[PDB]
RNA sequence: AGCUCUUUCUCGAUUCUGUGGGUGGUGGUGCAUGGCCGUUCUUAGUUGGUGGAGCGAUUUGUCUGGUUAAUUCCGAUAACGAACGAGACUCUGGCAUGCUAACUAGUUACGCGACCCCCGAGCGGUCGGCGUCCCCCAACUUCUUAGAGGGACAAGUGGCGUUCAGCCACCCGAGAUUGAGCAAUAACAGGUCUGUGAUGCCCUUAGAUGUCGGGGCUGCACGCGCGCUACACUGACUGGCUCAGCGUGUGCCUACCCUACGCCGGCAGGCGCGGGUAACCCGUUGAACCCCAUUCGUGAUGGGGAUCGGGGAUUGCAAUUAUUCCCCAUGAACGAGGAAUUCCCAGUAAGUGCGGGUCAUAAGCUUGCGUUGAUUAAGUCCCUGCCCUUUGUACACACCGCCCG
């Protein structure tokens, strides 16, 4: 609608879970944890805006192959 | 704080968290979750604090969303 | 004794003293490169250094413009002799100084040159320093009736936000 | 501009010792803070130094209305001759540093 | 010595400018600070009034 | 501090608004000492912008 | 009972009354002719009302650490009609309050604070609580 | 005004007089110019690299479709991967019996006695009781405060949709959208020379177009725009309940503050004090709507407060052309507004007071702030306005444009 994740996010979601599949997961509050360990994010806002993103992905993932 | 509507509200609020508050540290869990039901059933937020509140109002107005008066020409 | 002036009022003095300040320096050592100034307060002496490049004029001939300089802004600040004091300071590169290089702009022009050679002079010395970008506007009037504004960018640079 | 035969020497005079001053853009104050054998404001004070500058001699420089007045070389040498005075003459610099 | 040449000042639009540039016009008066508004729009940078909403 | 201007200088012009703030933030801490440790712990804590006053005591 | 207790008409109605009862107040001579507010459209319909004021003035000193007549005359200001300009706070005469603060301290409802402004007297604490007794006994309803 | 003149002292080489030359101007031109600013626009617009497509300027990228507040995203597509505006970004404000703290902030709770009232009980000692005051080698951070902390990611779940991007409902709970600020590419004969010791040229410059005395700006058959106040019984009134918030101050660039409290006066106000560089004091801003016990009674009446007369006082050296305020009197139109037309979706519209700017004095203004607080779409492109394709165009100073006798 309104939310609308534009591409410096989405990119970010693509990035993080072709090198992190395995580290990632299901859950909003660690992969949070993770974008700390993995990333150099600038605000914080954005690193859950990041986190939240890709785990939506991560949860379409793990019920079928997502198409980029 | 507040005005005369406002304080009504606000003192209700305090006196219903209140019993609660109490039932929780001194009574057992179940009468006051018992309490919180019959309040939050029936409600008005006795235990929940509205948000609502003042928008700024901006130039061109005298209101937040009232825009002054133009005539064109 | 007081004398005595409001926090706030001394906070507002304060700023209003510094933009005074500024435009004295910003208009005198302009052929310093003058480049701004920080008021440093202390007990005892009221500090100003002068952030310019060209701090050999600033000096003078046997210790003597700072001395020139100090002296007004001590006499203006009713600043009896000796509290206030002032300092040169060359700036760590002219090259990252706006001001410097738009003071290099007026020169260049008022020297006699053309437009495009000074402008795409300065961005090159710019970008040689090695700046993330740079970009230089022309407003005005040359030569003829009607205004006209050019502008010369080079590298990057970031419109909006903080 | 105008002015007394001993308003100007006091004004040179002055100006021959400090090197400099200043002078808020004002003519009603009469009377200045700060030397003023008292007599003026700028005027007396600001004209004979405008026209001290004029002929060379003192550089003048404006911002915030205030007017801020530097005494030259040459200016040195006219002063010295007004003054008459002794030769190695000796103003508002003489100095130290390091 | 003129005794002509001034009626009172004290107070009034007449009575303050602007520290800045001597216009009587369109003065902040407020925090002491007595600069018109053309002139603290200029200035208010250096002051140290900054925009933030 | 509060200050409200049109954004003209000089007006015919949608009547547009600014505001500039400037932020005065105050502290105090208490201190029962003497000598050295006075003039000391006052002058560090020295340079950036930062007024700064001490008080003898009572009134 | 304090006076606390008591619903304010009521408290103020029954004390106001019984200082008419009692005879001895002492009033301007005026207060025929006055209006209590420049704010004021008519004066006081209850020709009476001296009394009804220091009751309601009474009371409301005891409430609070000491009064003055300043702070009356805006409290019995109401807002008063500029008529073409917007309406505004007019703080209420001082004339009245003030011969009501120096009246009651005649009684010695009310004696001189300290650091200004008018103080409830032990007396007059006395009193107030008192006729707030009385009220309350009356009757439910 | 020794300005001019009479009379004759005074200063003492500054000046005068002549030439050449400056200097100011709120003088003119914004259609000669900088900056600043409005507008297109907070619209969704904008561009490069590298490749493909063309002799070439160029083009694709930057799109049929869906979706989005937004060229926001998805997908498809000869493009791929990026940047600019939007966004992210910053600011403000709500959810934190969590965090670290506070005598220039409060609270608990003492120790609390006292004042101390009896308010009820008691015959009283004594008990329970609302406040003020005591202040303390009491305790606290809950309200308050300002710093750091976390929370929202439409998170889970369920319908719908390319089963995608998204949309909708539901839970926890502050719910996806609290409200601003920041603004590109490129434009305009938009506005500004009266903000500028920014400025050109021009004009003027001793008999000034640079200052004082005095007036205009404030002259009234008539039209217009923003507003204010109204048209009354949801009201006008008198007594009485009664709570706030953003902000503000003197000891100042040259004359001066905010003001509680006592007295006098019907008022307006006068007068004597005393604190306060303020989180200390004015000010628990004890506001106003409102609520309420009465009166009025549907009469332009008590709705309304115009105009005028007389009079009191305040500011200022000076108020007459009322600065303003009050007191009385005189007591208008207006009893719901045609053609038209503005603005608006939640603390929003609307009522309602306050404070700041102007300021010596002067608010019907502007500019915020809290208080009281709805009706009503929840969408769409009809009108209007602007940008999206496709299309037409004798247009291109672009329809406010350019065709026949």
């Amino acid at each position: 609608m309104g939310r609308v994740r534009t591409k410096t996010v989405k990119k970010a979601a693509r990035v993080i879970i072709e090198k992190y599949y395995t580290r990632l997961g299901n859950d909003f509050h660690t992969n949070k944890r993770v974008c700390e360990e993995i990333a150099i994010i600038p605000s914080k806002k954005l690193r859950n805006k990041i986190a939240g993103y890709v785990t939506h992905l991560m949860k379409r993932i793990q019920r079928g192959p997502v198409r980029g | 704080g507040g005005g005369h509507v406002a304080q009504i509200y606000a003192i209700r609020q305090s006196i219903s968290k209140a019993l609660v508050a109490y039932y929780q540290k001194y009574v057992d869990e179940a009468s006051k979750k018992e309490i919180k039901d019959i309040l939050i059933q029936y409600d008005r937020t006795l235990l929940v604090a509205d948000p609502r509140r003042c928008e700024s109002k901006k130039f061109g107005g005298p209101g937040a969303r009232a825009r002054y008066q133009k005539s064109y020409r | 004794m007081a004398v005595q002036i409001s926090k706030k009022r001394k906070f507002v003095a304060d700023g209003i003293f510094k933009a005074e300040l500024n435009e004295f320096l910003t208009r005198e050592l302009a052929e310093d490169g003058y480049s701004g100034v920080e008021v440093r307060v202390t007990p005892t002496r009221t500090e100003i250094i002068i952030l310019a490049t060209r701090t050999q004029n600033v000096l003078g001939e046997k210790g003597r413009r700072i001395r020139e300089l100090t002296a007004v802004v001590q006499k203006r600040f009713g600043f009896p002799e000796g509290s206030v004091e002032l300092y040169a300071e060359k700036v760590a590169t002219r090259g990252l100084c706006a001001i410097a290089q738009a003071e290099s702009l007026r020169y260049k022009l008022l020297g006699g040159l053309a437009v495009r050679r000074a402008c795409y002079g300065v961005l090159r010395f710019i970008m040689e320093s090695g700046a993330k970008g740079c970009e230089v506007v022309v407003s005005g009037k040359l030569r003829g009736q009607r205004a006209k504004s050019m502008k010369f960018v080079d590298g990057l640079m970031i419109h909006s936000g903080d | 501009m105008l002015m007394p035969k001993k308003n100007r020497i006091a004004i040179y005079e002055l100006l021959f010792k400090e090197g400099v001053m200043v002078a808020k853009k004002d003519v009603h104050m009469p009377k200045h803070p700060e030397l003023a054998d008292k007599n003026v404001p700028n005027l007396h004070v600001m004209k004979a130094m405008q026209s001290l500058k004029s002929r060379g001699y003192v550089k003048e420089q404006f911002a915030w209305r205030h007017f801020y007045w530097y005494l030259t070389n040459e200016g040195i040498q006219y002063l010295r001759d007004y003054l008459h005075l002794p030769p190695e003459i000796v103003p508002a610099t003489l100095r130290r540093s390091r | 010595q003129q005794l002509y040449w001034s009626h009172p000042r004290k107070f009034g639009q007449g009575s303050r400018s602007c520290r800045v540039c001597s216009n009587r016009h369109g003065l902040i008066r407020k925090y002491g600070l007595n600069m018109c508004r053309q002139c603290f729009r200029q200035y208010a940078k250096d002051i140290g009034f900054i925009k933030l909403d | 501090l509060r200050i409200t201007t049109r954004k003209t200088p000089c007006g015919e012009g949608s009547k547009t608004w600014d505001r500039f703030q400037m932020r005065i933030h105050k502290r105090l801490i208490d201190l029962h000492s003497p000598s050295e440790i006075v003039k000391q712990i006052t002058s560090i804590s020295i340079e950036p912008g930062v007024e700064v006053e001490v008080t003898i005591a009572d009134a | 009972v304090t006076v606390k207790d008591v619903n304010q008409q009521e408290f103020v109605r029954a004390l106001a009354a019984f200082l008419k009862k009692s005879g001895k107040l002492k009033v301007p001579e005026w207060v025929d002719t006055v209006k209590l507010a420049k704010h004021k459209e008519l004066a006081p319909y209850d020709e009476n009302w001296f009394y009804t004021r220091a009751a309601s003035t009474a009371r409301h000193l005891y409430l609070r650490g000491g009064a003055g007549v300043g702070s009356m005359t805006k409290i019995y200001g109401g807002r008063q009609r500029n008529g073409v300009m917007p309406s505004h706070f007019s703080r209420g005469s001082k004339s009245v309050a003030r011969r009501v603060l120096q009246a009651l301290e005649g009684l010695k409802m009310v004696e001189k604070d300290q650091d200004w402004g008018r103080k409830l007297t032990p007396q007059g604490q006395r009193d107030l609580d008192r006729i707030a007794g009385q009220v309350a006994a009356a009757k439910k309803k």
